[PDB]
């Protein structure tokens, strides 16, 4: 047996990092996360 | 080789091709590029 | 909200299914089950391609196109029925309790090159 | 047949010609007379702007599933008609290799370039008398070490052995052939820093060892029988040059090394302490 | 093979301009080439080169102004990569929106 | 060259021509190591000539540790005589040496890195388990193990003569690759 | 120029710095000289060195322009100083370590 | 709240990757034809429904003598109840 074969970090890491990078909250939910807008401070 | 500058350590670097992209004195991995020497001309318009 | 998620909702997500079992039957039945205990979140950092791992500040993340996150770790009990484990990295919101900047001072924010 | 096209100004003809592509006009012109040779140029970045053959070759693929407008009496048979041609292809052992090694290098926390070289290093050899099976691990255990080192990241045999238990022997024979597979188809420095971080040390202690280990290597002291060990002694050499508690016993298990090789290795160091003086 | 009719002289040896250099439209900013097999395609005039097809990045066809700063790092995977920033001054003009 | 490839082991096969009672062979011998739980062959070490031999239920004996064709041959004849004293009419028939492995020295330090790197096609190296190079020759077909100490381990011949020929061929390579 | 201002930004401020031009008829329109674009018969040359030395900020003023071409006795080119502390127009600010060197042509 | 691990980042990740250590927590670690026939007749006589395993364990001798020499006067069925039975 080994944990390292069982526990697969690349599950979580790649999960969150993907639902942030695209807006696809998964799908079924898109545009949840957008590139921050820095035209001017108040925007 | 050409001059570079650490981003934080801020030391002139002068590495070459196939050297590590890495700063002495801090293994910081960001380098700027040591602005040109030839003069540059603007108009005060 | 993010602060709340990191403090509580993370832990309670883990411990709602803290265990999972497995039993095999013999001629006496061997049974296995794995526990999930405390959870630990580091301060943000990156593991460089060489192998080295070090703190990651938000400037460096933006320049080098990294992801500003910190690792997750949980304790486990393995149970044979008749230490802390990496599980992945949590992207951090800036200025949140777990971010390097959360408590930094102005004169320090300039040092890190972050607009106050 | 030769099926080949070449352009040349039929009114200069002087050369293998001097022509330029005016892209923004969709033209190619004789750079001498400016006769336009051929026009209606087709774009070259917009093409892939709207958007693995090195592995997946010519037998193509397409992920077939269930849409919104299908009931389970048609969906599951798409899962029951896709299963009739998985053995004419050895490609299960092709993809399930990649999927496995992808599952490996990724779980191993490795750069996604190594993943490719191993997705390569499998695919290039992928069947040989030397291979002839041999547990199908040792390659995915060596093609990674290949894919690792070939991607300029070197890891110890034990380190992969942690990932996959290869009996340490099925590894060795499989490696030799593999390396020679590419040679026919045709570096321990990497260990100093990955170790320092494993001990959580500032850069200078690691900074120095590159000088010391190279200098200890450069003159004499073959020293080591798998120089993995005599790497670490540089840290131990240099950590004692500093005064930071990494006591020998803590070193060992953290890096899974014999303690004996340290002190005896450090024998050649408590005596060679002469020439490592940079400051 | 397959170079851009824009100039390359503004580059340095390492395929980068240096901060301070005034550039104009259709000037190669980042010089990159991807090696090709001598016999990979033989497209046109490969028989003299055998080496490499260029993949440099030219400045936009309508922009200009001075390179402001150039930084060089490695991505997560230790691959070199570079970010060039170009600075322009926009003076109000006739069709501009206020 | 000027260096004789010094044999360290000769492994040879001897057909005694009888189905030997390996139990009685072990019983009537003076110091013989035979138990079925390791092999189906009585292993005898005779100090003169000091050779170690495994003799099977087929009566075939393979002999190792000899320092010559004649060390092994005389040892095998003594082995057959011992078997006949045991009670089986062993006979030296269709003998053949199946292996002649030797170690000698050329004594000049070698750029083993140069050979292995430039003869990657022929020789492979992973210096993190075993510091020796492996080299092949077809004429004569000798495989040679090389180490920085100058030791040459020549193997792959029924005779020391192929050892000699490939050594006369490979010593010039060694001197060519001599590190200094 | 390692200040915190862009060049064309600074260059634009230099243009607006009002120079002494009482005796300006004794100059010529730079498209009437035959010089290789400029000479003392058609232009005045100044220069500006500044270096941030104190730990405090250090201000560059128009009074720090120094003429480095032969005026030929004509009375032109000096930066007008209307103020009472005798510093003219503030041009830039410098923190220690920051440098500005440039050459202007009026 | 969470004990946000106060260590340096470098040390903690050391054990996550290839630490080359394991098993620190024990868990899922995982010949006479006369005598053979005399026992084979004994195997046949004592229990005609004599499976090979019940015979091989009772053989306690080389596998050759029990399986081969007994194959003549003992008939072994393959399927059904009295299968593999030296009856
Ligand atoms: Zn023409
Ligand atoms: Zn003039």
């Amino acid at each position: 047996f080994n944990m390292k074969l069982a526990i697969n970090a690349k599950t979580i890491t790649s999960g969150l990092k993907y639902a942030l990078a695209t807006g696809n909250w998964g799908s079924s939910r898109a545009g949840v996360s957008q590139v921050l807008n820095r035209y001017t401070y108040s925007s | 080789t050409l001059k570079y500058i650490c981003a934080e350590c801020s030391s002139k670097l002068s590495l070459s091709r196939t050297d590590a992209v890495r700063c002495k004195d801090c293994g910081h991995r960001i380098l700027l590029k040591a602005r040109t020497k030839r003069l540059v001309q603007f108009e005060a318009r | 909200s993010f602060n709340q998620f990191v403090d509580y909702t993370l832990q309670d997500i883990i411990c709602e299914d803290s265990t999972l079992i497995l039993e095999q039957l013999a001629q006496i039945s061997r049974k296995y089950e794995i526990s999930f205990g405390k959870i630990y979140v580091t301060k943000p950092m990156v593991n460089e391609s060489d192998g080295v791992t070090h703190a990651l500040y938000p400037q460096e993340a933006r320049l080098r196109n990294l992801t500003y996150s910190s690792g997750l770790f949980v304790d486990v009990k393995k149970r044979t029925y008749e230490g802390k484990v990496f599980i992945g990295r949590l992207p951090i919101m800036l200025r949140s309790k777990n971010c390097y900047l959360s408590e930094a001072t102005e004169s320090d924010l300039y040092k890190l090159k972050e607009c106050p | 047949p030769n099926l080949n096209i070449v352009l040349t100004c039929p009114e200069c003809k002087v050369y293998p010609p001097k022509i330029v592509e005016r892209f923004s006009e969709g033209d190619v012109v004789c750079a001498l007379c400016g006769l336009v040779l051929s026009d209606k140029l087709v774009d070259t970045r917009s093409e892939w702007r709207t958007f693995n053959p090195l592995l997946d070759g010519n037998n193509l693929s397409t992920r077939i599933g269930k849409g919104e407008t299908t009931d389970m009496r048609f969906t599951k048979e798409l899962n029951k008609a896709q299963g009739k041609n998985v053995m004419d292809k050895k490609d299960n052992e092709v993809q399930a290799a990649f999927a496995k090694i992808t599952m490996l290098c990724d779980a191993a926390e490795l750069p996604k370039i190594v993943k490719d070289c191993a997705k390569e290093a499998y695919k290039l050899c992928h069947d040989e008398k030397t291979l002839k099976g041999k547990s199908m691990e040792s390659i995915m255990a060596a093609s990674i070490l290949i894919g690792c080192r070939r991607a300029e990241v070197a890891r110890t045999f034990k380190e992969i052995q942690s990932l996959i238990h290869v009996k340490t022997k099925e590894f060795g024979k499989t490696l030799n052939i593999m390396k020679n597979i590419l040679r026919g188809k045709s570096q321990n420095l990497t260990y100093i820093p990955r170790f320092c971080s494993h001990l959580g040390l500032p850069m200078q202690v690691t900074t120095s060892a590159e000088y010391t280990a190279k200098k200890c290597k450069e003159i004499k002291e073959i020293a080591g029988k798998s120089p993995i060990t005599i790497a670490v002694v540089s840290i131990y050499l240099n950590i004692l040059l500093f005064q930071i508690p990494i006591t020998a016993a803590k070193v060992g298990q953290t890096l899974q090394v014999t303690e004996g090789t340290i002190k005896s290795g450090y024998k050649i160091l408590y005596e060679h302490r002469d020439k490592l003086v940079d400051p | 093979l397959r170079m851009k009719h824009g100039t390359y002289d503004k580059l340095d040896d390492d395929g980068l301009i240096a901060p301070g250099v005034r550039v104009s439209g259709e000037d190669v900013i980042i010089g990159k080439t991807t090696p090709i097999s001598p016999d990979e395609e033989e497209l046109g005039q490969r028989t003299a080169y055998h080496s490499k097809r260029d993949a440099s990045t030219p400045l936009r066809s309508t922009e200009n102004g001075i390179v402001d700063q150039v930084l060089v790092t490695t991505n997560q995977d230790g691959l070199k990569f570079v970010k060039v920033r170009v600075r322009t001054t926009k003076i109000p003009q006739i069709g501009d929106k206020f | 060259s000027g260096i004789v490839p010094t044999l360290q082991n000769i492994v040879a096969t001897v057909t005694l021509g009888c189905r030997l009672d390996l139990k009685t062979v072990a019983l009537h011998a003076r110091n013989a190591e035979y138990n079925p739980k390791r092999f189906a062959a009585v292993i005898m070490r005779i100090r003169e000539p000091k050779t170690t031999a495994l003799i099977f239920a087929s009566g075939k004996m393979v002999v190792t540790g000899a320092k010559s064709e004649d060390d092994s041959k005389l040892a095998s004849r003594k082995y057959a005589r011992i078997i006949q004293k045991i009670g089986f009419a062993a006979k030296f028939t269709d003998f053949k040496i199946q292996n002649i492995v030797g170690s000698c020295d050329v004594k000049f330090p070698i750029r083993l890195e140069g050979l292995a790197f430039s003869h990657g096609t022929f020789s492979s190296y992973e210096p993190e388990l075993f510091p020796g190079l492996i080299y092949r020759m077809v004429k004569p077909k000798i495989v040679l193990l090389i180490f920085v100490s100058g030791k040459i381990v020549l193997t792959g011949a029924k005779q020391r003569e192929e050892i000699y020929q490939a050594f006369e061929a490979i010593y010039p390579v060694l001197s060519e690759f001599r590190k200094m | 120029n390692t200040t915190v201002l862009a060049d064309e930004f600074i260059a634009h401020r230099l243009g607006l710095i009002p120079l002494q031009s009482m005796d300006i008829e004794q100059l010529e329109y730079s498209r009437d000289c035959f010089c290789e674009d400029h000479c003392d018969k058609c232009s005045v040359v100044l220069t500006l060195q500044a270096f941030g030395e104190s730990e405090s900020t250090t201000n560059v003023y128009s009074k720090d322009l120094v003429i480095v071409s032969n005026l030929m006795g004509r009375n032109i080119g000096h930066p007008i100083i209307q103020d009472k502390e005798g510093n003219g127009v503030l041009i830039c600010k410098l923190r220690k370590g920051q440098e500005l060197k440039l050459t202007c042509v009026a | 709240r969470i004990t946000t691990l106060d260590e340096t980042v470098g040390v903690t990740m050391s054990h996550t990757g290839m630490s080359m250590r394991s098993d620190n927590s024990n868990f899922l670690k995982v010949m006479p034809k006369k005598e053979i026939l005399d026992y084979l007749f004994k195997l046949f006589d004592e229990y005609d429904y004599w499976s090979l395993k019940g015979l091989k364990e009772r053989t306690r001798q080389p596998e050759a003598h029990l399986k081969e020499c007994l194959d003549k006067v003992a008939t072994l069925v393959k399927k059904g109840p009295y299968a593999f039975k030296y009856t």
